[PDB]
DNA sequence: GTATGAAAAAAAAAACGCATCCCGGTGCCGAGGCCGCTCAATTGGTCGTAGACAGCTCTAGCACCGCTTAAACGCACGTACGCGCTG
């Protein structure tokens, strides 16, 4: 009889949990039933976006499994994810290969 | 005897470390430096090993970053060799220092 | 009998198996992903909270979220997110 | 010496290499130690302040994570 | 029928007349001072809010404020502020 | 059109003077217009976004103030 | 007869003059037109509180003044006295405004 | 300006050697997935009020107009700063 809100919204991300996290996070007096669905989705989308790119970076390193470095490479090479995570440090991420031209030999 | 020209190795080192993600400061000397600095704020303090590791990830990341910026300042002066005044400029512009 | 630490890791797997069914993820990576979710959650919630506050409204609706998302995410990322959000709310209100 | 010298010349060289630095003035190695210290001072201070508020004697990862967020140097992969 | 817009301006005057009884203040300056108060209020409240949240506590006490203030204000400014705060709470609890 | 030219050479000279600049390359006057535009774009976008969320057709000071706060360029004396 | 201050002597005077003062340095209307022009892109038939426009102008001038201070240092750091685009770009690249 | 040889600077060619990339090869541990327990989301009913909506009031934001004068524009001149080159 009873089914998860996540299922009704067609999401993986837990609409129920999010709705609670919102009430318990002193964000507002009352939380619209719409809010947590929408949020849950956005978080889901962004999660996918990153994973798609990291997953690519991993195939590009003959690895089955995504590691931090993959997540970094993905993020710093996508103009928009970089800008979103502009003030974020990714543990064990390393930096993009980049040697200033004038530093190379002739 | 065989001898690489000054800079040929530096470049190799650059490629090597940019490719990799392993922490570049020795884990103990850092841990001692953490506890040493924390004493100043409160004595008989304990640290989750994860807490120390986080501080180290943050530190290295920060510095690596500062160097990238410093390098540009050096180059901007038609140099290749970073110097203190390069760092100072980078921090002065970052709004880290007055 | 250790104390239940909540995590998004099960939902990250499910979404990973959609986008690369033949690909896995190191605990460390999974850590980063958990941080990432919590970070952007707080970002959106925060900006939504203020939106409500600013307009003398007591309730955070999917409207506030959308506006937050438009403010926080860059162009293309915003468009997509908004769609997925609208889509999902539409789907839920119609499944009552 | 103490532990700030534990941040060896070659280790700084290594960091600056990952920064794509080719040539490093001798003066830089002390300069960096000073900056590094200033960093840890500012971050740890806050971390401990969170520790103290929790009435704890043990600095948690989260203490550091929350501290770095305040300093505008957010860290991913240690929770929160 | 006007909006009845609250402001700290009367409390800024009172404090001004303490610290320099023979000096006044342009409306524009008074504006800046109002901004200043509201800004640092939000800063401290915010950091206090999180402090509570982080430590699984529902209530913001003068303890949270102090901690916030220690985190937010630089050295000397913090010392003073904390004192004045402690002093003021002490004085109020003792005047029943 | 292009009210961006309305940001006259001499006005930019003036701003750079208050910045303690002594000598200004000709190329800078266009460079600055571009930067200025990018600024206003980013700030106004947000301001309007707040306007739209309030279902208003009139951008308020507060809309701008709230917008600048987001961009980390807080402004005092317009009702912060 | 002729009188002519050497190149830079006035610039310096101008510096002292404008640092002393607080008046907005962009002409109020040309700015206001530029604001409305840019706002059209986001929504047409938009109205603005005069205070809203003034806030945008305070912010803009302040921002630029600031960018110039930083630019100036970059110029000087290159053993120059004349700011040039590349100086601004460096300043913004370091500020984390651009890539 | 046709022909000159003498070095100087650059360019190519042929060899000595270190580093880096590929492999296939072996063992270790964490990624992955299953199982049972549980408490956190779901359900279905009651209650309180936030806020959406229409009707009204008047703020202040728009447009227009002409006058004065400050700022913008242009042009001319000549200096001193950028910038390349050298030791
Ligand atoms: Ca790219
Ligand atoms: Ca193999
Ligand atoms: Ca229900
Ligand atoms: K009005």
């Amino acid at each position: 009889k009873a089914k998860t809100r996540s299922s009704r919204a067609g999401l993986q991300f837990p609409v129920g949990r999010v709705h609670r996290l919102l009430r318990k996070g002193n964000y507002s007096e009352r939380v619209g039933a719409g809010a947590p669905v929408y949020l849950a989705a956005v978080l889901e989308y962004l999660t996918a976006e990153i994973l798609e790119l990291a997953g690519n970076a991993a195939r590009d390193n003959k690895k089955t499994r995504i590691i931090p470095r993959h997540l970094q490479l993905a993020i710093r090479n996508d103009e928009e994810l970089n800008k979103l995570l502009g003030r974020v440090t990714i543990a064990q991420g390393g930096v993009l290969p980049n040697i200033q031209a004038v530093l190379l030999p002739k | 005897p065989h001898r690489y020209r000054p800079g040929t190795v530096a470049l190799r080192e650059i490629r090597r470390y940019q490719k990799s993600t392993e922490l570049l400061i020795r884990k103990l000397p850092f841990q001692r430096l953490v506890r040493e600095i924390a004493q100043d704020f409160k004595t008989d303090l304990r640290f989750q090993s994860s807490a120390v590791m986080a501080l180290q990830e943050a530190c290295e990341a920060y510095l690596v970053g500062l160097f990238e910026d410093t390098n540009l300042c050096a180059i901007h002066a038609k140099r290749v060799t970073i110097m203190p005044k390069d760092i100072q400029l980078a921090r002065r512009i970052r709004g880290e220092r007055a | 009998k250790r104390s239940r630490k909540e995590s998004y890791s099960i939902y990250v797997y499910k979404v990973l198996k959609q986008v690369h069914p033949d690909t896995g993820i190191s605990s460390k990576a999974m850590g980063i992903m958990n941080s990432f979710v919590n970070d952007i959650f707080e970002r959106i919630a925060g900006e939504a909270s203020r939106l409500a506050h600013y307009n003398k409204r007591s309730t955070i609706t999917s409207r506030e979220i959308q506006t937050a998302v438009r403010l926080l995410l860059p162009g293309e990322l915003a468009k997509h997110a908004v769609s997925e959000g609208t889509k999902a709310v539409t789907k839920y209100t119609s499944a009552k | 010496r103490d532990n700030i010298q534990g941040i060896t010349k070659p280790a700084i060289r290594r960091l600056a290499r990952r920064g794509g630095v080719k040539r490093i003035s001798g003066l830089i190695y002390e300069e960096t130690r000073g900056v590094l210290k200033v960093f840890l001072e500012n971050v740890i201070r806050d971390a401990v302040t969170y520790t103290e508020h929790a009435k704890r004697k043990t600095v948690t990862a989260m203490d550091v994570v929350y501290a770095l967020k305040r300093q505008g140097r957010t860290l991913y992969g240690f929770g929160g």
